[PDB]
RNA sequence: UGGGAGAGGUA
DNA sequence: ACTTAAGAGTCATTACCTCTCCATAATGCGAATAGTGTTGCTCATTTGCTCAATGA
DNA sequence: TCATTGAGCAAATGAGCAACACTATTCGCATATAATGGGGTTAGTGACTCTTAAGT
């Protein structure tokens, strides 16, 4: 995800949807201070979220149902 | 703050008084003792808000504790000072004056509403002549412009019944007394009795104007300004200078003029002034108000103090330095740098070297954030001073911040979309931005003093755009054509050519090696050169059916340099990639093959490694230029002496007086062209194969290792024309008058020119340098016009499910193949199947993206023409679907929905503007008596199809041309089959027998004369413009009959065998002779960038081609006039159509045959409007695409046809209606074609008749102005006309364009913002 | 004095001397500019002049 | 030359131009078309609003970048308000119709 | 500090 | 009833750097109004200090 | 018996107002031999389109 975001593009299916999903994940890492599921190896949150999509943990519907799970566990 | 629409309309005086906060009643702005603003002035605090934050003028209320109050001492409302640029005033004008926009912007709208001439309205406004409003008597009607003498007559005559006023108040009273619905109804009745052309157009213009007023709800009295509003005093600011003197805006001067003349008019109306003085003052106020609204419009422009015309409001908004194009579209931008660019070849593909000081200045608030986070600075002031002192902990924090934070490298002029790329920056010590050498083919940047801008994305969304969309490892392929633009350029190319070339017996020839590593070991040890022909063992990896890689290992006859590059070439490519001498086209094919096989990441590392090895081995080469390397051919002086002797021989023949001067001139040019070609060929021979001193077989020959030939053959820098000017002959240089000079520049750039040859060369050098500047300006103007047409086009749907398409045949005009089927169709989506047996019976289904494998199958089975879905035929409303467009050329797969096509298409078109067997089809013929076949049709094409089924060439034969070969005959090459009379047009027949000379008498239709060579008489039919009174009603006919005299019929039809021949016919055939079938009877005689701009602006040319509007036979109906009318009646129904043709133009189609829909009646260039309206949408699309691509192939630039089809689809947006059904379209209103498609869909859903239409090809300027969005149109061009039409019609903007959301300030519906915009659209729909 | 100071100080031809080396001084004095008061512009100049 | 945040103009409230007066680089019409061709709508929005003539948005952007949270608080620019006031001072009612 | 003209230069 | 001339209008690339330059003319004399100084006075703000319960 | 919490209070300083008296600004008004129609552009654009008007 440092040099090329190609395999994350093939995992997502859309460049613009990849930007939107990684933006929400990076906002959750910058604002809320959530736990990154990958080793950060002293990278920035943009590359960490892109590496999470590169592995395949972060998707639009997966992050939405996870956010829904945290919201329903808040209530 | 979240608004759906920007509604524009006219402004009532009540609305202007509702905007304002206080009447401005004094011209003086501020004081001079203390600089506080005045009371009721142009800068007044009580009207325009307070000067300081939360403070009055006297100093009573001075804190936020008194949040909002009015000061009882000085009236200054205690608020923030931001409301000094949000509060307007108003001037109460004494005499109500007229708006200059809705009076002078043609059409005037006041002359078009009141139905009075503009000169008479201007005479009324200039107080020169009275106008009468109402009159009870029948002598004075409404709108009868009286003079002063006529009004003084009428005053003493009636004096009580009529009321006539003079000036703008009279026009206000006239617009008040008129009745909109009554005049609209009267003109609707007036339109129905008779319809002259000019009267119906004027009446429908007035009816459209009146219906616009009634449907918008405006009133016609609102065009007369009674209350004039005032701009806020921080939008017409008062800025000082450095020496105490003030430099105000010109708006303050114009407002001072209006206020002073209005106050003087109030004083003159109170002082009971004479009529002449008060009329002149009313005229001065009108002139001052019109100057403030538009200075240069009404008369002489009011100049300021420094003899320059002042800037009004219309000059602030409209123009090149207006508000729109200087601040709304393109703004200045913070967090931005600029420096010179140098070369960094130690970098990777996605890196650039920012300097330390410049990036410290760029990333300064980020350094503030990390300093306060790490606890090294308590406050923002301490962090500011720690950065300003440039400490070592600040440099370490900057090294941590700039890591993995991409910046955009922009370089102006950004022609295409690769002029902005995002790079991960690497901090270097210096002052120059170190680019990668590969991206300077995309940037079009050489290092001769260039400068690049560095913009820093701030937010996380912006960093992700720069990381996923705009990273320099992502856009390798160019978006114009699907070829890689990250390509080795000139230095890597010279190095790789010197590597993979081979000598004959260089060093260590004929060994056997254990592989690529031992070959590299041999070269770097020095026992073998780079050019030794050696046998190596190569283990190449082929690709399996799935993603696995099988291997093969054998011995190949290679060189050492190719066996060094096999360490670089990744696993997956064959050895035929590497095993030739690599020019620039060869390395382009290498990167393209590596892309299509492996993907992106092996392609990125292959480009970096091939650049490293190219640079390293070009350094180890030492490829130098010298004066012994530009080898002059040793037979140059002999050819030059022979050419000068031959030119002198023709010169003395002309001086003797045999050959004329023009033929001498043409002969001298042809001789010097042949001499220049011979010298250039001898030079190219002696430079290509001069290396002949060889050994180890015998004296052998090979290509030369000369460096000039090396950097020419590699495609690195230059071409054979440049090598010809260096070593051979300079050639024929042209004068600035276009004519080629007779004597050429014989010397080259090695022997040195003399004085006169250099002075001749300066003509073409300065002409080329002058031409280059002009084309760039033209290309940028063309690019702006193309972008502002194709703004509103984005992908919306995934598939529309249409069955239309454009059948892509390879363009086969002339003697060669211009574009193959691979370049024509690779990328698009097949509409129908491919129904041909062939050899393997390929059957691709519909909705299939044509990959390279499918195109390879099409090449193997040799398909002639395939029908694929185009952008023009797409059936999606407000945007196209992905399946009609096809392949995203920058990526290499299908196009994602939501990506803006039209901006990429317009950029790709307007970027190279700074560089600019016998087969018979459509026949009707008859076999003659000798077998020399003649054709009786004009539209006959002679197709040349090979034995496999594919087409080789194409030729169009004339009507009446002779032909020796029939269908199915396979003739060899070089045989001249095209035999035709070029100057004469025959009138040939298809039956035999005798001729009856009927309806021609010597004296009134034919001229009795003889031929001067044979003595036989010849009967030339006299033209009707010089005939006598007896020939004004007859048409002479060659009445062909049988052998005894009965009227023979045409076989198949019922028309008698007659031939109405036209005039000027050389009739050699007389009566009483035998006539065969098919023989003749008589002889009847006959830039790049401006062409692109005239095709796209859709200009009717200087001599249009007359076409047939209805299918059927053609006959003449009108006599005794030279304007030849054609009564082209159909063969089934009656004729409602005629056509007017001028005198001197000739005709191709005679009055005895039958033409189809869209036949060429008069030859010449055919206009694209009638091409569309007669042939069809696909035909005009194919015409525009072929004639644009002819220009772009003449100059040598590859551009895919889908971009030109996008511009054509954006040009065809309008559709006038010829007959309505039940929809809300009355007659001839040019509505958008998407609107009538939606209306027809709704009408055929609920079961009604529907409304037909007819499209019309608008130009680029007219389409972008007749775009339904007044903000997009006024940002493009003609801001005065667009805002006037929108204000009168009461239009609104729905905010659906990319340019609109750039101006407003939202996310554009293009790419990432498409999801947000469709969510907002469904939120508005569901609620 | 106002007219002669305007011409010698703020005309279109009385321009700031490019004197960064002696060659630029001598080629700015041997210069024949076809523009100025009563001449062409950069808009009214085609490939003829 | 480089600029982080300096002086701003008075009519349009967008940053100044020039190395001598600490100016920002112009993001011209050609570059707006290049961002439209890329599809970087978020980069285009943050280069037309918070790096340019929008005082509330740029002040909240500066405070958010200093406070670590790289978030976007957009708004309407002030050159558009300059345009609305100039058309209204010409005498043509243009308004932002809500919904 | 900010604005407007005129001249020159670089890509 | 339609067809050529005259006239008006509207555009003609992008980005950056340097320099200079951006004004002169009637006097005077009361009337009247805005501005500033003067003195007495009140009112809001803050701080060290004092007074009253309360358990340890 | 004393530290801690809850409440308040005289006093000093900062802000300001209200009415009145002096004074520097500013504006309306008057000049009496006779005086009786103005400067200042743009000048080697090109191409195209729209409207109006004489010509057929
Ligand atoms: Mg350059
Ligand atoms: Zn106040
Ligand atoms: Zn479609």
């Amino acid at each position: 995800a440092r040099v090329t975001v190609q395999d994350a593009v093939e995992k997502i299916g859309n460049r613009f949807d990849l930007v939107l999903v990684a933006a929400r994940r990076a906002r959750q890492m910058q604002v809320g201070g959530k736990d990154p599921l990958v080793p950060e190896e002293n990278d920035k949150t943009t590359v960490i979220a892109l590496r999470e999509i590169e592995e395949g943990l972060i998707n639009n519907q997966i992050l939405d149902v996870r956010e829904r799970q945290e919201q329903q566990e808040q209530e | 703050e979240e608004f759906d629409a920007i509604k524009i309309a006219l402004a009532s005086p009540d609305m202007i008084r509702s905007w304002s906060f206080g009447e401005v009643k004094k011209p003086e702005t501020i004081n001079y003792r203390t600089f506080k603003p005045e009371r009721d002035g142009l800068f007044c605090a009580r009207i325009f808000g307070p000067v300081k934050d939360y403070e009055c003028l006297c100093g009573k209320y001075k804190r936020l504790k008194h949040r909002g109050v009015i000061c009882e001492k000085c009236g200054v409302e205690v608020t923030q000072t931001k409301v000094r640029r949000e509060r307007m005033g108003h001037i109460e004008l004494a005499s109500p004056t007229a708006h200059i926009w809705f009076l002078k912007s043609l059409p005037s709208r006041i002359g078009l509403l009141l139905d009075m001439p503009l000169r008479d309205i201007e005479r009324v406004l200039y107080f020169e002549s009275y106008v009468v409003i109402e009159g009870g008597m029948t002598n004075l009607e409404r709108q009868q412009i009286l003079t002063e003498e006529q009004y003084l007559d009428a005053l003493e005559e009636f004096g009580d019944e009529f009321d006539a006023k003079m000036g703008a108040e009279a026009i206000q009273a006239l617009l008040k007394s008129m009745d909109l619905e009554q005049e609209c109804e009267q003109l609707r009745e007036e339109l129905n009795e008779t319809n002259s052309e000019t009267k119906r157009k004027k009446l429908t213009k007035r009816i459209k104007l009146l219906e616009a007023f009634v449907q918008s709800g405006n009133k016609p009295e609102w065009m007369i300004l009674t209350v004039l509003p005032v701009l806020p005093p921080d939008l017409r600011p008062l800025v000082p200078l450095d020496g105490g003197r003030f430099a105000t805006s010109d708006l303050n001067d114009l407002y001072r003029r209006v206020i002073n003349r209005n106050n003087r008019l109030k004083r003159l109306l109170d002082l009971a002034a004479p009529d002449i003085i008060v009329r002149n003052e009313k005229r001065m106020l009108q002139e001052a108000v019109d100057a403030l609204l538009d200075n240069g419009r009404r008369g002489r422009a009011i100049t300021g103090s420094n003899k320059r015309p002042l800037k009004s409001l219309a000059d602030m908004i409209k123009g090149k330095q207006g508000r729109f194009r200087q601040n709304l579209l393109g703004k200045r931008v913070d967090y931005s740098g600029r420096s010179v660019i140098t070369v960094g070849p130690y970098l990777r593909l996605h890196q650039c070297g920012l300097p330390k000081k410049m990036a410290l200045e760029l990333f300064k608030p980020f350094i503030y954030g990390k300093l306060e986070l790490r606890g090294l600075a308590t406050t923002i002031k301490a962090a500011k001073k720690m950065v300003e002192r440039e400490e070592a902990v600040v440099w370490d924090i900057l090294d941590e911040v700039i890591r993995e934070h991409p910046v955009l490298l922009n370089r102006a002029p950004t022609l295409h979309r690769l002029g902005i790329q995002a790079f991960e920056p690497v901090l270097i010590e210096g002052k120059a931005i170190q680019l990668h050498p590969l991206v300077c083919a995309a940037y079009n940047a050489d290092f001769d003093g260039d400068q690049m801008a560095v913009h820093v994305p701030l937010t996380l969304e912006a960093q992700l755009e720069a990381r996923a969309l705009m990273m320099s490892t992502n856009n390798i392929l160019s978006p114009a054509n699907g070829e890689p633009i990250i390509v080795p350029s000139q230095d890597v190319v010279l190095g790789l050519y010197y590597m993979t070339r081979d000598c004959v017996n260089a060093k260590g020839e004929g060994m056997v090696l254990t592989g690529p590593k031992e070959a590299e070991r041999l070269y770097r040890s020095g026992l073998a050169s780079l050019h030794a022909r050696v046998k190596v063992r190569i283990t190449e990896y082929e690709k399996d059916a799935n993603g696995e890689l099988v291997a093969k290992t054998s011995l190949k006859d290679t060189t050492v340099g190719r066996a060094i590059l096999w360490m670089i070439v990744p696993k997956g490519l064959p050895y035929s990639i590497v095993n030739q001498a690599l020019g620039k086209k060869a390395i382009s094919k290498m990167l393209n093959t590596c892309y299509r096989i492996l993907g992106l990441k092996p392609t990125v590392i292959f480009a970096d490694q091939i650049m490293y090895t190219g640079f390293a081995y070009a350094a180890r080469s030492g490829a130098s230029v010298g004066i012994d390397d530009m080898v002059i051919p040793e037979k140059k002086h002999e050819i030059i002496s022979e050419a000068e002797a031959e030119v002198a021989e023709i010169q003395e023949q002309f001086q003797s007086g045999l050959v004329t001067a023009g033929e001498r001139y043409n002969k001298v040019i042809d001789i010097w062209a042949a001499a220049n070609d011979r010298v250039s060929k001898a030079m190219m021979d002696n430079l290509q194969t001069e290396t002949v001193i060889n050994r180890d077989g015998q004296e052998e020959k090979q290509v030369s290792f000369n460096s000039i030939y090396m950097m020419a053959d590699s495609g690195a820098r230059g071409s054979a024309a440049q090598i010809r000017q260096l070593a051979g002959m300079r050639g024929l240089m042209a004068k600035p008058d276009g004519s080629i000079i007779e004597t050429p520049i014989t010397a080259n750039f090695r022997e040195g020119l003399n004085v006169l040859q250099y002075f001749i060369s300066t003509h073409g050098a300065r002409k080329g340098l002058a031409d280059t500047a002009l084309k760039t300006a033209n290309s940028g103007y063309l690019t702006r016009r193309l972008v502002d047409v194709a703004q509103d086009l984005v992908v919306t749907e995934d598939d529309c499910g249409t069955h239309e398409g454009i059948m892509m045949t390879p363009v086969i005009e002339g003697g060669d193949v211009k574009e193959p089927l691979r370049d024509r169709v690779l990328g698009r989506v097949t509409a129908e199947d491919v129904l041909k047996p062939g050899t393997a019976d390929i059957l691709v289904p519909r909705n299939t993206l044509l990959h390279e494998q499918w195109c390879d199958l099409l090449e193997e089975n040799s398909v002639d023409a395939v029908k694929v879905r185009s952008v023009v035929s797409c059936d999606t409303d407000f945007g196209v679907c992905a399946h009609c467009y096809g392949r995203d050329l920058a990526r290499g797969h299908i196009i994602n929905k939501g990506e803006a096509i039209g901006v990429i298409a317009a950029q790709s078109i307007g970027e190279p503007g700074t560089q600019l067997s016998i087969k018979l089809s459509n026949v009707k013929s008859v076999v003659n008596s000798s077998g020399k076949l003649v054709i009786t049709s004009r539209n006959t094409e002679l197709k040349l199809i090979d034995e496999f089924g594919r087409t080789k060439e194409s030729y169009k034969v004339p009507y009446g041309a002779v032909l020796a070969k029939g269908d199915g005959e396979q003739v060899a090459g070089g045989e001249t089959v095209a035999n035709w009379d070029p100057h004469t047009m025959p009138v040939i027949t298809e039956v035999s027998g005798f001729v009856r000379f009927t309806d021609m008498i010597d004296g009134q239709t034919i001229t009795r004369q003889t031929d001067e060579l044979t003595g036989l008489s010849s009967l030339v039919v006299l033209d009707s413009a010089e005939r006598t009174a007896g020939g004004k009603d007859l048409r002479p006919a060659l009445k062909i009959v049988d052998a005894q005299g009965n009227d023979v019929l045409i076989p198949g039809t019922d028309m008698p065998a007659q031939y109405f021949l036209p005039g000027k016919a050389i009739v050699q055939l007389e009566d009483g002779v035998q006539i065969s079938s098919g023989d003749t009877l008589a002889r009847i005689p006959q830039g790049g960038l401006p062409r692109v701009a005239d095709l796209f602006e859709a200009r009717r040319p200087k001599e249009p081609a007359i076409l047939a509007e209805i299918s059927g036979i053609v006959s003449f109906g009108k006599e005794t006039k030279g304007k030849r009318r054609l009564v082209i009646t159909p063969v089934d129904g009656s004729d409602p159509y005629e056509e007017m043709i001028p005198k001197w133009r000739q005709l191709n189609v005679f009055e005895g045959e039958r033409v189809e829909r869209g036949d060429v009646i008069s030859d010449g260039p055919e206009a694209p409007h009638d091409i569309l309206r007669l042939r069809g949408v696909h035909a005009v699309t194919r015409y525009i695409v072929n004639e644009v691509q002819d220009v772009y192939r003449l100059q040598g630039v590859k551009i895919n046809d889908k971009h030109i089809e996008v511009i054509v689809r954006q040009m065809l947006r309008k559709a006038t209606i010829v007959n309505a059904g039940s929809s809300d379209f009355l007659e001839g209103e040019q509505v958008e074609y998407s609107r009538v498609k939606i209306a027809n869909r709704e009408l055929e859903a609920n079961g009604k008749v529907g409304a037909t239409y007819s499209r019309d090809l608008l130009g680029i300027t007219k389409a972008s102005l007749a775009t339904e969005s007044f903000i997009s149109a006024a940002s493009f061009q003609e801001t005065t006309r667009v805002l006037t039409e929108a204000a009168v019609a009461g239009k609104r903007d729905e905010l659906r364009g990319l340019k609109e959301n750039v101006i407003v300030g939202r996310l554009i519906p293009a790419g990432t913002g498409y999801a947000y915009h469709q969510d907002r659209m469904r939120r508005r729909a569901a609620g | 004095s106002a007219a002669v100071k305007e011409f010698f100080g703020s005309s279109q031809l009385s321009q700031f001397m490019d004197q960064n080396n002696p060659l630029s001084e001598i080629t700015h004095k041997r210069r024949i500019s076809a523009l100025g008061p009563g001449g062409l512009t950069r808009e009214r100049a085609g490939f003829e002049v | 030359h480089a600029r982080s945040t300096g002086s701003y103009s008075l009519v349009t409230q967008q940053p100044l131009g020039g190395k001598a007066q600490f100016g920002g680089q112009r993001f011209g019409e050609m570059e707006v078309w290049a961002l439209e061709a890329y599809g970087a709508a978020y980069t285009l929005q943050e280069m037309l609003t918070v790096k340019s003539d929008d005082v509330n948005g740029r002040t909240k952007m500066y405070k958010n970048i200093v406070d670590g949270n790289h978030q976007m608080e957009p708004g309407m620019p002030e050159s558009f308000n300059v345009l609305l006031k100039e058309i209204r001072s010409l005498g043509i009612n243009i308004e932002l119709e809500d919904e």
